[PDB]
RNA sequence: GCGGGGUGGAGCAGCCGGUAGCUCGUCGGGCAACCCGAAGGUCGUCGGUUCAAAUCCGGCCCCCGCAACCA
RNA sequence: CCAUAGGUUAAUGAGGCGAACCGGGGGAACUGAAACAUCUAAGUACCCCGAGGAAAAGAAAUCAACCGAGAUUCCCCCAG
RNA sequence: UUUUGUAUAAUGGGUCAGCGACUUAUAUUCUGUAGCAAGGUUAACCGAAUAGGGGAGCCGAAGGGAAACCGAGUCUUAACU
RNA sequence: AGGACCGAACCGACUAAUGUUGAAAAAUUAGCGGAUGACUUGUGGCUGGGGGUGAAAGGCCAAUCAAACCGGGAGAUAGCUGGUUCUCCCCGAAAGCUAUUUAGGUAGCGCCUCGUGAAUUCAUCUCCGGGGGUAGAGCACUGUUUCGGCAAGGGGGUCAUCCCGACUUACCAACCCGAUGCAAACUGCGAAUACCGGAGAAUGUUAUCACGGGAGACACACGGCGGGUGCUAACGUCCGUC
RNA sequence: GUUUAUUAAAAACACAGCACUGUGCAAACACGAAAGUGGACGUAUACGGUGUGACGCCUGCCCGGUGCCGGAAGGUUAAUUGAUGGGGUUAGCGCAAGCGAAGCUCUUGAUCGAAGCCCCGGUAAACGGCGGCCGUAAUAACGGUCCUAAGGUAGCGAAAUUCCUUGUCGGGUAAGUUCCGACCUGCACGAAUGGCGUAAUGAUGGCCAGGCUGUCUCCACCCGAGACUCAGUGAAAUUGAACUCGCUGUGAAGAUGCAGUGUACCCGCGGCAAGACGGAAAGACCCCGUGAACCUUUACUAUAGCUUGACACUGAACAUAUGUUCUAACGUUGACCCGUAAUCCGGGUUGCGGACAGUGUCUGGUGGGUAGUUUGACUGGGGCGGUCUCCUCCUAAAGAGUAACGGAGGAGCACGAAGGUUGGCUAAUCCUGGUCGGACAUCAGGAGGUUAGUGCAAUGGCAUAAGCCAGCUUGACUGCGAGCGUGACGGCGCGAGCAGGUGCGAAAGCAGGUCAUAGUGAUCCGGUGGUUCUGAAUGGAAGGGCCAUCGCUCAACGGAUAAAAGGUACUCCGGGGAUAACAGGCUGAUACCGCCCAAGAGUUCAUAUCGACGGCGGUGUUUGGCACCUCGAUGUCGGCUCAUCACAUCCUGGGGCUGAAGUAGGUCCCAAGGGUAUGGCUGUUCGCCAUUUAAAGUGGUACGCGAGCUGG
RNA sequence: UGCCUGGCGGCCGUAGCGCGGUGGUCCCACCUGACCCCAUGCCGAACUCAGAAGUGAAACGCCGUAGCGCCGAUGGUAGUGUGGGGUCUCCCCAUGCGAGAGUAGGGAACUGCCAGGCA
């Protein structure tokens, strides 16, 4: 019996956002991205598949399989979202480029 | 319950067996002892097997 | 109004099968009973549930014997 | 009248015999977002079982979902 | 276009009724199972077609058991 | 009549007369009786035959075992005191 | 002109009374609505039962409609109610246990009856051999309870001053000791009865057991005694024995 | 306008208007096994279905669930096709065991396989939904926070919706549970199962006023038809038989019939209805039946219909199983000609579709459209709740057994060592001493003697240990079983001993599971291994049999089916006072009314008047208990009329005490002769309010009185 | 035959604890050594073997002593079977049985078989 999870609990769970209401307002915002297209609140989160969440200016895409109900200490979070090797070059290419712009 | 019921075979190739149980998850080893067996009339050494 | 009890075992029968003085052919139960309330003495057996039995016929005997004076069961031959 | 709950300031796993933790709230430090450290319960109250109760049982207080119907 | 369909006439037969029995085409439910669906009731009641004084079946591509019987139908056992 | 129990204010009957409810068929066990007696008895059918024929059949005389099989024994078990 | 207005015929049926074995199985009397319309009516036709029709009420479908009427399966089934008809003689229950989609039925046992067989088989009394853990009693045990003695220790804290020796309590006091109670799930004691067995005399229509034919019954009530529940209330309810 | 003909005429149905949706015509849909017919001799400005119901202002957020529409990237998936494997049989080869070609045959099922489902989007005038908690300005604007698909916008609001409730305030009235108007604390309004207004209309619901009056205080008289008398005709329901009284009691518990007692000449006629649990209808309410019907649904099992694919009717070429083209099957509810006096039908010519469509068999999906059924029992009525089998204790009354919806706890296991045997050992608790170490760690000694321990509840056991440790081992063996216990039976349990073989012990001996009592599942149907026991002509095999063994939370635990939830107030049938609601009956917990002791209040004083903490009674009067009468009928609340009784007295009457100056009171005692309101609100009894009176009594009488009236 | 000691029993607190005293010829116990038979989840403590230098210290046995344990009358009381009765939640009466606790008191065991040392 696998327990269903929203898309805004993941985010809070994640930490990416300090609250969920700010995670439903950045979702129906339009800003956050499921598989790079704006996505309702209401979407489900599934194991090996992208999330092209947009956070302040950098964008992050994540596959992870473990997936949490329950918001967890950071050092647990990094191995809730699993940040691939490509999202980490295309954040640190956002990064670099957020640094030329300052 | 979590014991699961095993056979053991008679070693002597009358195909007599034994019904007895066990559980799996503490003693992964085999199960062998010298039981009688009626049609070859001796006591021989009996393995486990499965059920 | 709900209650929790209302919960039992069926009786057991128990007790003393035969008593002193009865004429008991060989393996007659004698006494059933939990835990040996009556103990074993001269020709007679005690089972696994702790039931006493002759072990030849005879006359049944009940007698206090020993430190613990304790009732000790015995088939007086005859 | 029947069942559930009563856990840091709030929300919560746990917990359900084996020495109490997480997010937010506060402070401080790193650095709006984000990361680290710390004070913070005494487990609704009183008893019992156990080597030991957040845990297990009996009663008590409050709040929750119900039913209190046909004549 | 031959021809066919069609039309007129003529001869023969049919048509409808009848209680039961017989053959065939369809075919229930109540009910019993202590409920009920597999099943039973039951190929019964009922509907329809057809024929006769009877109908149906009938002359082994049948049984048997290494010995044999010799179409069909009906009755008594086999046998609850 | 039904009831633990009904004068009951529980049920039925206005009265009279007539009708009205454990039967019939088959099969099995037991009791009594009758025949025969390790034998008993026929059914259909033939028969004008309540006769006679018909003995095809059913029951028991031998049981044990699931069964082959064995038999005053058999089964169980390798075998039973 | 009007699904206009008032109002007779005509259609309808809002209120009251009468009637309720009626004048009438839905009417009479006085009032009431529509009355050129979605009106009303004569004659004939069509829609047929899990079907018709329904401006929709489960309304109407020949005084019958949550599935018409008639005939047939049909003597459906009915663990349900009622009834069961002449006479005498002998015996004579049960309303309990077990199991049941079982609780108001049925099956086995228990109880009744008829027949066959069988032993002093059975009952009372006397004596003898038995186990018990109930009434009662008790507090060693398990709990509970009152008072007092000493007091480990601790609570308000301290003389002492590291302490020991003890200082008073707002004082609390564990275990032990002395005295008093309480218990269905306390027992180091423990009856009367009852029950099992053995022997003996008297009495009893074999009263006892086994096999077979036939059942009925498995709704019980009150009273005495021992009890749970109830309020040591009930002609209350559930057990045991009579 | 229509409607329940025969208790409901309306707020219901319909209505014009509005919107969504289907339908390209051989339309969709409907009746129909099909042919056909309606739709319609119509053609999207038409027809069908669904919801709202003129008109005015508007119809907010939510697509997660269910439905509908659309999609292909993937997984699963039927019929069909039958690769591989296994088995059976035997011409052969071997001496025998056994091996085994071809054919035939049983079995598993690789590959192909559409829709649907899983999945992804859209749709709410589709079915639908519009939530919690906490703090914050007494409320809680506002914020925080959990969850969800998102948390009620506009408008309205104690309303046809509001339990607390007769909500709060104001008008009307002397008095207003109704009405009218505002407030918002909306238990539980809300936007086409539409929200808010609205002129007109209504045999519509609620309220107020003028006028009117016999509705009423309070009835009086009169006119007619019955009622009454005479003559003629002449019913009915009911009825065990009656020689048919009241009271108190008794009693299957409400008596004309019984006990005691009182009264009573026999019999009509006219009237009233308190009783004959009066007549009428085998209770309609409640329960029971392993009853019925009809209805609902994501109950079960089917099925009409719709829909998918394979094969057939069903063909040809060309290109790469797919596509293009073709005509010859097939369709034509296109045109024309003929039979023909004919919008049927058939034949011919032609055109258009064309191997598609359509139909048959098989097959997956959907399928309350339709059909048969199920939906347990105990139960101090039923339902809701709890329980259903097994074990331990008590109730359980000193053998066994013994019920309750009695009081208390456990079980649905564990273990190849926690079993067998041989050898060995003995605990809890406390005191003293001792490093960390302290109340409790291990060490030593002493006291104590099982208060410890038992793998898990409790009881009974346990020192010879059944408790703790070690060595060796598998008796946690196979076949039997004298006898006995316990059960209705099925079955369950104890068992010395015998045979084969084994373990431990030097031997005597012990060992057929564990300290014992719970740790469980019948039969059927199948599965696996062994065994010729049987083998439908014979030889084999298939199947069956015997032995071992596996598959049920069949937990409703003696198990109904492999497979099952509800409504009925539209109801119906057989029954019960075996069983509820009203009333009566039994009891009196509670209720009411008395009384006892006396702390205290009363400035002092316990008792003038109250009386705490407690105690003892009376009545049968409320709330309740039982289920004893009535379910082949005992009509229920309130009002009207008519009353009768008790006294625990509201007034009048007499009197004691007083914290009684008088009047006027408080309390208590005696007393039942007579008396003992009118109104508003509401169905009210009750109750609030207004105004009176000397007073506006408390109760019984089937909560008096419906064969006396009504019917809110 | 008498005393004493060891083993095996009968009986299971009148028989067991406490306190005091006494015993070494024989017996028992402690004791000496342990490489070895044998053993320590370490230890010659236990178990085991090889011995007889010392002693009766501890234990053991025996004697005495009521501070306890224990046994325990008679009488009464409680209870109760059968029958009768009352003011009936409990009693009473006749008759049968008759406790428990408590009191007076008893009590420092008795006894069988075999073996050994002394007289």
């Amino acid at each position: 019996p696998a327990v269903e999870v929203r898309l805004d609990k993941w985010l809070w769970a994640a930490r990416f956002y300090k609250t969920r209401a700010l995670a439903r307002e950045m979702i129906e915002g339009g800003k956050v991205h499921y598989n790079g297209q704006r996505s309702k609140p209401s979407k489900i989160v599934e194991l090996n598949a992208t999330l092209t969440l947009r956070q302040g200016n950098d964008e992050r895409t994540v596959i992870v399989k473990a997936i949490t109900e329950q918001r967890r200490p950071a050092s647990e979070a990094a191995l809730l979202y699993e940040e691939t090797a490509e999202s980490v070059e295309k954040r640190e290419k956002m990064a670099l480029a957020r640094k030329l712009n300052a | 319950g979590i014991r699961e019921k095993i056979k053991l075979v008679s070693s002597a190739g009358t195909g007599h067996f034994y019904t007895t149980t066990k559980n799996k998850r503490t003693k992964p080893e085999k199960l062998e002892l010298k039981k009688f067996d009626p049609v070859v009339r001796q006591h021989v050494i009996y393995k486990e097997a499965k059920i | 109004g709900s209650t929790r009890n209302g919960r039992d075992s069926e009786a057991k029968r128990l007790g003393v099968k035969r008593f002193g003085g009865e004429s008991v052919l060989a393996g007659s139960i004698i006494v059933r009973q939990r835990g040996t309330k009556f103990h074993a003495g001269a020709n007679v057996g005690c089972g696994r549930d702790h039931t006493l039995f002759a072990k030849a016929d005879g006359k049944v005997k009940f007698e206090v014997k020993g430190p613990k004076n304790r009732k000790f069961i015995s088939i007086e031959a005859e």
